[PDB]
């Protein structure tokens, strides 16, 4: 009775992420009560905040936990299968089918899924760290998200960012590059990468060394009035030990000769007669200095994280190549660059406004992700729609092959192949074009692939609504793209079909 | 009541008189457009004629409907151009409230009024314009260029100029003891859908728009002597008596000898000789086909005020029932007229009988073919009121330049005009040069132009002609150009208007403003 | 503006209302009237005079489609559009150039003698009586609408009824087409559907003794018991074989006049008595003693029985007029028996209109290129002249070619093309090739009009847009609007 | 277009309306009003009469039916259904960017070629033979798909045999020959007994009218025969001067009676008047052996002249040996306050009179709108010799020539297949439709029915399959006999193709009036 209640109701969700799927889609302003203006294709943000009418929403927005993970990028997919599953209720689930019957075709359509998904994908070798191959991924990547002038800025940024992080048994960690700056200056086109380490805090006084090579980092009841001043002068005397200590000791190497560059780092507030002292021996110290940016110090210069002052020892300060030093707006930046070995990289964005900086900062951490997951697994599945296409039309015709119950499951097989369909006609229909006329010549170009006796994957271009190759266009997605969405495709898809009834009730 | 005293009312009534009146400037001058008006009836009508706006206008407060009737004054009078002459009174209240807020009593704003209206007559008559003065070919194509000014029909001036002057010219009758006029109002304007205004037809005489019941019927009827009877005689089965009411074959033989009477009272309309016969109500096929045999072409569904203008301009007498000095029944031959020429012409798919060479009374009718009704609405009341100039011209010579030529002298005379009364009533001159200044100011504000750049330049032309008496002419100019904005002589632009229209124009004028600077507190008393 | 924006925003939904009635594309809208039931067609005549809007301006436009029908008598297919369309791009005007309107008509004048001039650079002359092209041309403009299926029938009795109840009186075709009467039947198809000579009536037969068939037909057009059974011997001493009267008939004449051997029919409408007495030759009695000899039936050839399985319906079979001319009053009807409603009602409206069509053919027997092409040829002359023009008086006289070119583009979104490449197609080939390039009704392709065989008079291009444009100029007149008048 | 999908959505309710009417197993719904009227039936006009509708996209639905009464006027629903399964592939197909123009273009050209392939699948009979074997299971497939078996076994001999009292060697039908069916409450309605003769449905309202008579003479009267100062004697002459009136006839009626033969009044004489009679009359025709009545209608008088040759008079100044009849035995029986005369023994009668006999009102209106829809489709079998095999055959076996077409009708490509493969699709949901209203499953037996397709058309065999809803299983429509007429097919696909370019072709809902 209650069954097509929430077929009915929850058909109308696709349409909110419909429009969000391709290069060539466009964008939806949401706006929050705390002013935070976020314009994005990502569906992270989108199904987060954003207020749900279905009760059925709650597991959708949920779903996309476990591409955001893996893949973040693309996640309409989840939505546009489930707005497809729910039209097919309509028509085949209404002539009197169990839900349950085609729920089972689904299951044995992923293990079909699975099969075909290891012979369409290309492997390639991550192992000569083959820049050419990463330009074109990290391409396409981006024309989801950004435009084609951030794009060309950002893919050598993050190609030579991901070769930082190596190792002889390709080990690359997500958790080691991380930090990244975001800041209005300039323009966006105008993000810089820089091979080492960057410092958001410089001197604070016009003595302090502005260009230096080297560069020594120091990381850190009474009866009358009378009586009352001796507990304040007691406590300068508590800061004026830890300064007093430092002059002595960064006398260790040179003291005499200031003509180097030297570096203190507090976490808390330091004594402002610091500057005069360290003015003689031009020593710069920094104020509110941050505390987990220091542990990447050690991958350089081979220093030592100190917390207090009583402990400094020689194998702390570390050899600098080259420092430099860049003031923008109120905030000094400290560049270390001419690293011998540096072992990390330091993102940082230069932008405008803030809606300009929020399309740029869910550009860079979903496009570092989806970097990761190429080097990590050196298969690459090609993209732009591809597979579904080629997987609709092999388990469109199946009879001996893969059956099953017969007519139980044949029903549920046709479901699917046309569920899958849906995603290439929304590239079309995001660009402007007929996806009929676009579909036909699609499937013309696999046709005379497969005749021609030679293996060919053809992509949808759609700047001229035509046929494409994937490969010469440069678009690529990884083997973990597809791994986890077409296994929580069924996921998705098995929660509606084996929902059964929803009663209104409850505790007032 | 409500009683309220004071400044008060007066500041109302100027008011709303001035957001009234702010509504129908919008039509002053060549460059002027029409408006709409929603009386939520179901019924619109869009026009500029002041005259029939203020009539429908709904007046909220009660001294509004002074200056409605005011409008309703200009009809009898001259009846045209209302857009140039009902806001001139409406200014004067505007400037009014400072002289109020004065120590000036009001009857000294009336009498500084007085005095310069009485005096602006002498002023008017030193720019007058004789009956020959300029070229004026026919006279009446000069002026008939400037009816075309005010209206939205402009663009079709070089027809309708030929059309009213040609058409009027066989509406000279002596009447009134042997004066020589127009009688306007004598003439019938037609209107029909299609082609445009070069289509229209001229009918020296009387033009009746209707065609034969029976198709069978002649339509055709030719040659000179062509008489016409008028019959509103109703022919119908006779109701009863007075309810005594009364063998139903003698019952229906009171239809019978009812009905063969009806056969001998046409047979006596066959013995006179008429070739056009009229029938006011309508009739069965039983009347009908007598008529086809008595070889006279008849019309049904007559109206009875079109059959009124027909025995006044041919002569003969309308007779609503047959009857003579004895208890017969017939049509006498005195009854019938003569005309010169009588024929029936088709017109834009459609016939009507036109009737020229009238003995008794002569008139013309207009036949114009128009785009449709709605656009023939502003045409229609535009040619109505022109007749009226065209009368007014032949009637008097006297005439005077527009476009502003009048109201930029009239500040020349009251200037020198205001220092030779001075005293209190020197500031009331000054405060009646310059509001009639403003009708000109709000010519260009229609044009989206430059008016004191103009009244600058014409006022010192203006000026020229009268500080030099003696003047051959280095001086003298005038006319105002609204298209290239310029100065130039209207003998060239051919603008001229009849004096009578702007001299009982101000003198209406005078009269409008002080029943409102005579109204101390005004009362309303609440409806049972 | 205050006054401004009501009078454009009156017509300005009007045009997405009749946008889905132009071309062989055309599609319907669903509108609830206040009567409580509901109007779904493709012809805006019948919805513009019915239509209710708030503003009263737009009322005034509703009447200018209504005025066209009455004056030319075509335009409903395509021009109806064209009648707002004008007021579209004239938005951009007083929001913009904040100048009057009076410029516009300046603007317009020229423009319109400019679209004249280049509608006879492409007008050719065309043999009104030859059938060749004519059957094309009949079925151009009625090709709109359901009758697709039957057009090739449904040309056939277009054909047929221009060349016999028109003639002439000399000028032209012209006659009146409200004479001629065209009998609606649901049910059956329209196979059985014939040209015949005399009238047919809806209304059975007072009396079950009275057989029905007729040889030689007598026509009459209309105590107790012996009064009115003298009234019967006088009915029928001239011996008639029909009786008609437009009141009831009493159960007492029907056995008086059943022994003279004719059929008696009751509530007959005015309207079929003045067709009868012409087409019978009788005169309407009223007095029912005037009956006389001079009513006997004329030139009837036979009369049949045409019965529906509810109720009996009178017929009367074809005949002929001996000779052995006067197209002034002819007296013929045709018989249309319709599957369902919905056609039915069409090919009412689309043979009323083929006849307004054909009559405009016969008027004007010159012939221009239709289907969209002469508007995109008059937009590359009409932008021409305004480059050449280069004056202030260019912007309100551009714009115009913009009005040229969104005709053809309502038919475009109607078919689902792209109006881009194609309009952009059109533009840069009728300035080189030909004028003659045009869209194609189905596929919507360069194919030219020649070819294609659609085709459309000068007389309808020249007085549906001359008249279109004069009556774009009504709102542009109108300043200003006053609210709550109450006259 | 944001309004296109709200006459779509609002429209697709319409479906479950008549759903379970439709089928030889279909049910019934019942509809009552306010004024007493208790209807139940599978008719759909009575049921969208009174109902309330809210989408008014339901009146062009009512409007489809006006065409299918004057053809079939049985079997409508699946009008109502073709349109559902339209409205679930409306927003499907058009979602697509179609254009819906471009789809109900399609169906013009799958209409054009259903009527190529629907003179093969026919099957031509000839009904000059008068076939039994043919009418019985024809009317017995017509009549399970309005009442029970219970009256279809009682009905199935009385249409058969009703049919052919109407027929000549010219093939004329005249569906007014043989109209007027009796309405009588009396036992139970399955006791309805077919007459050939004609029955007369008024009886003597006096004790002294014959009981029984052989040889019946009928005057039919019409014009009403019910009739309505210086001193008080002339009250008395106007009010016996009132039966003057009456009387005057009376005394013609008894001389022109013993006319013929006077001598024994043994058998019958009947007069019969639109109005009320005059009791003095009363009087008379007791000693004369003259049978009256009281307020007696007037069509069933006209059947006199299609058997014995009678007449219908309307005044009394015209009385000839015509207007008697004639009769070889008359039963008269006495129901209720009316008594009922049964004319029997008739020489040659050429129409039959169907008497029904019931319960109360409910109970007839089962078995009044089933004679009247049941021998209108009978009737139409008999005006075209061409048959069609029934039971949904033609549906199933033309979606196979439409899914199958490649290079023989394409047209474009993709325009022009979009609306081959919802038509061919739209016609299957009438077999799914069947079977659901039997309480089976629809798709198991559509698939025995596409195998056993599959299996006779590779051995290159002509055979029909049809469904039986009784067993669940495949048929064949001879085997078991259903068969449709050629016009109740051809105008219902062509008819559901004019209906169905109604709602395609509507772009907006647009609301304009007063309020």
């Amino acid at each position: 009775a209650a069954l097509k209640v929430n077929v009915t109701s929850a058909e109308g969700l696709q349409s909110v992420l419909e429009t969000n799927l391709g290069p060539k889609g466009t964008l939806k302003m949401l706006v929050d009560g705390a002013g935070n203006i976020k314009l994005t294709k990502d569906g992270k943000v989108l199904l987060t905040e954003m207020q749900i009418q279905s009760p059925t929403a709650v597991l959708i927005a949920r779903a996309a936990a476990a591409q955001d993970e893996i893949t973040g990028d693309g996640t309409t997919t989840v939505v546009c299968l489930v707005g497809e599953l729910l039209r097919q209720a309509h028509r085949f689930i209404q002539e009197g089918v169990h839900p349950r019957i085609i729920t089972d075709g689904f299951e044995i359509a992923r293990k079909e899924s699975m099969k075909f998904l290891d012979e369409f994908k290309i492997s390639k070798t991550n192992l000569s760290n083959d820049r050419e191959f990463l330009l074109q991924v990290a391409r396409s990547s981006l024309l989801t998200k950004v435009d084609a002038d951030l794009t060309e800025v950002l893919t050598p940024i993050v190609t030579d960012a991901v070769l930082s992080v190596y190792d002889a048994q390709a080990d690359n960690l997500d958790l080691h590059m991380v930090e990244i700056m975001q800041m209005q200056h300039l323009s966006p086109k105008d993000t810089t990468f820089i091979k080492g380490l960057v410092l958001d805090h410089g001197g604070r006084h016009p003595d302090m060394p502005t260009r230096v090579k080297n560069a020594y980092v120091l990381i850190l009841f009474y009866s009358s009035a009378d009586q009352r001043d001796k507990l304040a002068a007691s406590e300068r005397k508590f800061v004026d030990a830890k300064l007093k200590k430092i002059i002595d000791l960064k006398n260790e190497v040179c003291g005499m000769d200031p003509d180097k560059g030297f570096v203190i780092i507090n976490q808390k507030g330091i004594d402002p007669m610091s500057l005069d002292v360290f003015a003689k021996h031009n020593i710069l110290a920094l104020r509110r200095a941050k505390r987990r940016n220091m542990e990447r110090l050690q991958l350089v210069t081979g220093g030592e994280a100190q917390n207090s002052v009583e402990d400094l020892s020689p194998q702390i300060l570390g050899f600098s190549g080259l420092v430099y030093q860049e003031t923008i707006g109120e905030e000094k930046f400290t560049y270390v660059t001419e690293n011998t070995d540096p072992k990390s990289c330091t993102i940082l964005i230069k932008g405008s406004t803030h809606y300009a900086l929020a399309q740029t900062k869910d550009a860079v951490r979903d496009g570092l992700r989806a970097v990761a997951n190429v080097l990590k697994d050196k298969n690459i599945i090609p993209g732009a729609g591809a597979f579904y296409i080629a997987l609709s039309r092999y388990l469109r015709s199946a009879n001996m092959n893969k059956l099953g119950a017969k007519g139980k499951t044949k029903t549920g097989i046709e479901a699917f192949a046309e569920a899958l369909l849906v995603i290439p006609k929304t590239l079309v229909k995001n660009s402007g074009f007929d996806p009929l006329d676009v579909l036909a010549m699609v499937e013309d170009e696999l046709d005379d692939a497969q005749d021609s006796d030679e293996t060919r994957y053809v992509g949808v271009d759609l700047n001229i609504g035509d046929s494409c190759d994937p490969t010469i266009e440069g678009i690529w997605d990884s083997y973990r793209v597809l791994r986890n969405a077409i296994t929580g495709a069924t996921g998705i898809a098995s929660n509606l079909l084996l929902c059964d009834e929803l009663l209104r009730a409850g505790r007032s | 009541g409500e009683k309220i005293s004071g400044d008060d009312i007066r500041n109302q009534n100027v008011l709303a008189t001035m957001a009234v009146a702010n509504v129908v400037k919008s039509s002053l001058g060549p460059v002027g457009l029409d408006k709409m008006l929603v009386d939520d009836i179901g019924d619109f009508t869009v026009t500029n004629d002041g005259a029939t706006i203020l009539s429908l206008l709904d007046v909220q407060h009660p001294a509004g409907k002074i200056l409605v009737e005011l409008a309703q004054q200009q009809d009898r009078e001259i009846g045209d151009g209302t857009t140039s002459v009902v806001i001139i009174a409406s200014e004067l209240l505007k400037r009014a409230n400072e002289l109020v807020k004065n120590k000036i009593h009001p009857t000294t704003i009336i009498t500084g009024f007085r005095v310069a209206l009485r005096e602006a007559i002498r002023f008017i008559n030193e720019v007058l314009s004789t009956s020959v003065d300029t070229l004026g070919k026919e006279t009446l194509i000069n002026i008939a260029k400037t009816s075309m000014s005010s209206k939205i029909i402009g663009a079709d001036s070089d027809f309708f100029s030929n059309m009213v002057v040609d058409a009027l010219l066989a509406v000279k009758t002596q009447n009134s003891k042997g004066e020589i006029k127009y009688p306007v109002k004598a003439v019938n304007v037609l209107k029909a859908h299609g082609k445009s205004a070069t289509e229209s037809l001229l009918v020296p005489g009387y033009a009746l728009n209707c065609t034969v019941a029976s198709q069978a019927m002649p339509k055709r009827i030719a040659g000179g002597n062509v008489k016409i009877a008028c019959l509103d005689l109703n022919l119908q089965k006779a109701r009863m008596a007075m309810g005594v009411q009364i063998d139903p074959e003698q019952l229906e033989q009171i239809r019978k000898r009812e009905a063969g009477i009806v056969l001998e009272r046409v047979k006596k309309i066959i013995d006179a000789g008429a070739q056009v016969v009229l029938t006011t109500k309508g009739i069965d096929d039983l009347c009908l086909k007598e008529f086809v045999e008595a070889k006279i072409m008849g019309v049904r569904r007559c109206k009875k005020e079109d059959l009124r203008r027909i025995a006044r301009a041919t002569g003969a007498t309308l007779v609503s029932s047959m009857s003579n000095l004895e208890g017969e029944e017939t049509f006498e031959s005195s009854y019938l007229g003569l005309c010169d020429e009588v024929v029936q012409a088709k017109f834009s798919d459609d016939e009507c009988i036109l009737i020229k060479g009238t003995s008794k009374h002569s008139s013309s009718s207009i036949i114009l073919r128009g785009a449709n009704d709605y656009s023939l609405d502003e045409m229609e009341r535009s040619l109505h009121d022109s007749l009226s100039v065209v009368k007014r011209t032949l009637e008097s010579g006297n005439v005077v330049p527009g476009g502003g030529c009048v109201e930029a002298a009239l500040n020349i005379y009251l200037d020198n005009f205001a220092t030779t009364v001075g005293s209190r009533e020197q500031l009331a001159i000054a405060e009646f040069a310059a509001a009639l200044l403003i009708i000109p100011k709000t010519l260009a504000v229609n044009a989206a132009k430059d008016s004191s750049e103009l009244v600058a330049k014409l006022r010192s032309y203006h000026a020229a002609s009268q500080m030099a008496k003696p003047e051959r002419r280095s001086y003298r100019n005038y006319g105002l150009d609204l298209i290239r904005g310029k100065i130039v002589d209207e003998i060239h632009a051919g603008v001229l208007e009849p004096t009578i229209s702007k001299v009982k124009s101000l003198k209406s004028a005078l009269e409008a403003c002080v029943a409102i600077l005579r109204i101390d507190t005004m009362i309303t008393v609440d409806p049972e | 503006r205050q006054a401004q924006i009501s009078n454009i925003t009156a017509a300005k939904a009007v045009a997405d209302v009749i946008r889905t009635c132009l071309g062989p594309k055309a599609m319907l809208k669903m509108l609830l009237d206040p009567m409580g039931g509901l109007v779904l067609t493709n012809d805006g005549h019948a919805i513009l005079r019915e239509i209710d809007v708030a503003h009263p301006a737009a009322k005034s436009m509703l009447e200018l489609s209504r005025t066209q029908d009455e004056e030319v008598g075509d335009g409903t297919t395509t021009v109806i559009i064209l009648a707002g369309e004008i007021l579209a791009q004239c938005a951009p005007y007083l929001i913009e150039k904040n100048i009057h309107p009076v410029i516009i008509i300046q603007a317009l004048k020229k423009a319109l003698t400019d679209a004249l001039e280049v509608i006879k650079q492409v007008s050719k002359p065309v043999d009104v009586e030859n059938d060749a092209a004519m059957k094309k041309l009949i079925q151009a403009s009625i090709g709109t609408k359901y009758v697709i299926h039957w057009s090739e029938k449904m040309c056939e009795l277009a054909l047929d009824a221009v060349k016999t109840v028109r003639k002439d009186l000399p000028n032209f075709e012209i006659d009146i087409k409200r004479y001629v009467r065209v009998e609606k039947i649901p049910g059956g198809d329209v196979l059985d559907s014939r040209v015949l000579k005399g009238v047919l009536l809806n209304k059975d037969v007072v009396h079950p003794k009275m057989s029905r068939h007729i040889e030689n037909p007598r026509v009459v057009l209309l105590i107790e018991e012996e009064q009115v059974q003298l009234m019967c011997e006088q009915i029928l001493a001239v011996r008639p074989t029909l009786v008609i009267t437009e009141k009831g008939v009493s159960d007492l004449a029907q056995h008086y006049l059943l022994k003279g051997g004719c059929s008696v029919l009751r509530r007959v409408k005015k309207s079929d008595n003045n067709r009868i007495a012409r087409v019978t030759g009788a005169t309407i009695v009223n007095r029912v003693e005037d009956l006389k000899e001079s009513d006997v039936g004329t030139n009837c050839g036979l009369f049949k029985v045409e019965m529906i399985g509810d109720e009996y319906f009178s017929f009367l079979d074809n005949c002929k007029e001996p000779l052995e001319g006067s197209g002034l009053q002819k007296a013929c009807t045709i018989m249309l028996r319709g599957g369902s409603k919905d056609i039915l009602n069409e090919i009412d409206r689309n043979l009323q209109d083929a006849m307004a069509v054909a009559r405009n053919v016969m008027l004007s027997p010159s012939l221009s290129p239709g289907g969209g092409a002469t508007e995109m040829a008059v937009s590359v002359k009409l932008a021409e002249k305004a480059k050449q023009l280069e004056g202030i008086q260019q912007w309100p006289y551009q714009a115009v070619a913009d009005a040229m070119e969104c005709i053809p583009r309502t038919l475009i979104q109607n078919a689902g093309g792209d109006p881009i490449r194609l309009l952009s197609q059109l533009r840069a080939k009728h300035a080189q090739g030909n004028f003659t390039t045009g869209i194609d009704g189905d596929k919507g392709k360069i194919v030219d009009m020649v070819s294609y065989g659609i085709w459309e008079p000068e007389v309808i291009k020249q007085q549906s847009v001359k008249t279109a444009i004069e009556s774009a100029c009504l709102l542009l007149r109108v300043d200003d609007i006053v609210s709550g008048v109450r006259k």
